[PDB]
RNA sequence: GUGGGAGAGGGUGGUGGAAUUCCCGGAGUAGCGGUGAAAUGCGCAGAUACCGGGAGGAACGCCGAUGGCGAAGGCAGCCACCUGGUCCACCCGUGACGCUGAGGCGCGAAAGCGUGGGGAGCAAACCGGAUUAGAUACCCGGGUAGUCCACGCCCUAAACGAUGCGCGCUAGGUCUCUGGGUCUCCUGGGGGCCGAAGCUAACGCGUUAAGCGCGCCGCCUGGGGAGUACGGCCGCAAGGC
């Protein structure tokens, strides 16, 4: 799955400075990243539905920290956007 | 004709019958008995007189082959269930071992509309 | 009467491969002792349920047996 | 990586030559499959609870290995395609839960 | 975020034993089965019972609980892999990013539909035997769809805690599951049982509120007619809203 190595190389590339943890860019990070593990393992078993449902919860999270961020600052949200490719 | 000496006998009983069969030690019948083997028809061979005049039976067609020593094993339950066990003690069979061995499944087949 | 845990050492709850022991959490036939006799918490006889099933399937312990004296 | 836990159970019956063999087949399918092995504990002749493969008997062997994981269900079905394999159970390590401590 | 934890949560593949059925063989006679009694039925082409071997399908005994998990439907052999939710401790990071939610979208027991597989046991319809004033039923013997799998539909239910979601406040006692702790105990988080205040038409509820409040959604307005008609939408149909 996400091991702490991976995990730990997401967080210090997203990180707004050295230590931080739960930024708003992080936090859509780590999300992204999970977003796209499972979105894969949908892709195969196409008949596992809860995964389904928590996928969505993700996806609910994410789009919900997005628009926080585009209300707050637009370019942190333009640069976050430009860096994880979404919307 | 076999001259046997010792086996084992297995006494299968239900609520509608009950069946002893007499056998030798690696597993193959000597002789047998049941409720319907002596007079009972119907019912009646559910009833433990029944189980103990079918394993007297046995046990008797077993001296006849020539049998002392004798291992049960008893599978099922109903009436007279014990009372062949008893009968076949005091048969004049020395009785080795009892044993229920009862087979019961883990759970595969659906029974029938009586059993649930 | 004496319950398997009292009268034991300190042994390996995950261990499926020591019949010894595990021979002493099966009762006359092959089923699991309830835990009114084997004096384990809810988490131990979890445990212990899960190490025999794996020792049953290796031919260690016995899935059934027969009753005697019946 | 992962640490597992393999279980052999074969024909007791063989003699030196055919042990060996099947012994060094498994060490191929290890090397095989990327499977570092750790330690060997090698039981050998054990009464069985119950027949298997119409034997009372068994030989025992327990491997406590590293290997990757997507190869440990194709490293089983190698293992178990050996005719004198009668028994192949991997099982992801575990710590000593303990009771009576 | 870090570090721990419990779990029939889901998906995929593998795999184990018990039992039923069937087939091969051995040994073995005269019935077995079934019921309140019986009969249909099966048995001399050798049954039932016993032993050994083989095949196949379905479901997982003991553990098991008054237990656990899930949003609900619902989820129990074992193993591996993929994956969801959740809890606790640390007080580390962001800095109101929250709650609810018409529509939409997805999920949705069983039965049912379509195409293709599969088929042991069970079993609507059906075929018989009984019982009875009659038996179109209950009881017995058979037995197809189905039950099982893949994929696509169906969207119902006593889909029940007949109790929408979230937050705060308001005695305790007792049993329990799972974490942490300086571990007769305390402190969280779930599952029950009594019971303060209070509520209730009463039964009863009572920190798992049906109490005291706040936000938002759904729904109700006598019974029959009737979940019917017409209309629309959805559906292959059954039919659903
Ligand atoms: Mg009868
Ligand atoms: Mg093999
Ligand atoms: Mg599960
Ligand atoms: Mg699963
Ligand atoms: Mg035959
Ligand atoms: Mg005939
Ligand atoms: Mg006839
Ligand atoms: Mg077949
Ligand atoms: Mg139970
Ligand atoms: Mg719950
Ligand atoms: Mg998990
Ligand atoms: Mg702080
Ligand atoms: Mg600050
Ligand atoms: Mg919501
Ligand atoms: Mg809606
Ligand atoms: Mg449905
Ligand atoms: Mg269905
Ligand atoms: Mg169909
Ligand atoms: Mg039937
Ligand atoms: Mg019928
Ligand atoms: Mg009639
Ligand atoms: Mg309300
Ligand atoms: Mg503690
Ligand atoms: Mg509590
Ligand atoms: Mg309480
Ligand atoms: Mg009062
Ligand atoms: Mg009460
Ligand atoms: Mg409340
Ligand atoms: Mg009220
Ligand atoms: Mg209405
Ligand atoms: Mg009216
Ligand atoms: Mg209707
Ligand atoms: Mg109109
Ligand atoms: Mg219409
Ligand atoms: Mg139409
Ligand atoms: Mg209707």
């Amino acid at each position: 799955p996400i091991t702490k190595e991976e995990k730990q190389k997401v967080i210090q590339e997203f990180a707004r400075f050295p230590g931080d943890t739960g930024s708003t860019e992080v936090q859509v990070a780590l999300l992204t990243l999970r977003i796209n593990r499972l979105s894969e393992h949908l892709k195969v078993h196409k008949k596992d539905h809860h995964s389904h449902r928590g996928l969505l919860m993700m996806v609910g999270q994410r789009r919900r920290l997005l628009r926080y961020l585009q209300r707050e600052d637009p370019e942190r949200y333009r640069a976050l956007i430009e860096k994880l490719g979404i919307r | 004709k076999r001259q046997v000496a010792s086996g084992r006998a297995y006494i299968h009983a239900s609520y509608n019958n009950t069946i002893v069969t007499i056998t030798d030690p690696d597993g193959n019948p000597i002789t047998w008995s049941s409720g319907g083997v002596i007079g009972y028809k119907g019912s009646r061979k559910g009833t433990p007189y029944a189980a103990q005049l079918a394993a007297l039976d046995a046990a008797k067609k077993a001296m006849a082959y020539g049998m002392q020593s004798v291992d049960v094993i008893v599978r099922g339950t109903g009436a007279g269930r014990e009372q062949a066990i008893r009968a076949l003690q005091a048969s004049g069979l020395q009785v080795k071992s009892i044993v229920d061995d009862t087979p019961v499944p883990h759970n595969g087949c659906r029974p029938k509309k009586k059993f649930r | 009467k004496a319950k398997v845990k009292a009268t034991l050492g300190e042994f390996d709850l995950r261990d499926y491969r020591n019949v010894e022991v595990l021979k002493r959490f099966l009762s006359e036939t092959g089923k699991i002792l309830p835990r009114r006799r084997t004096g384990l918490s809810a988490k131990e006889q979890r445990i212990l349920a899960k190490t025999i099933k794996r020792a049953r399937i290796l031919g260690l312990l016995p899935f059934t047996e027969k009753l005697v004296r019946k | 990586m992962r640490r597992y836990e393999v279980n052999i159970v074969l024909n007791p019956n063989l003699d030196q030559s055919q042990l060996a063999l099947e012994k060094e087949i498994i060490q191929r399918a290890l090397e095989n499959y990327g499977a570092r092995v750790e330690k060997v504990e090698e039981l050998g002749l054990r009464r069985l609870a119950y027949p298997i493969a119409k034997d009372p008997q068994g030989y025992f062997l327990w491997y406590q290995v590293e290997m990757p994981e997507d190869r440990v269900n194709d490293l089983a079905r190698e293992l178990r395609i050996r005719d004198n394999v009668r028994r192949v159970m991997v099982v992801k390590s575990q710590e000593p839960f303990l009771a009576n401590a």
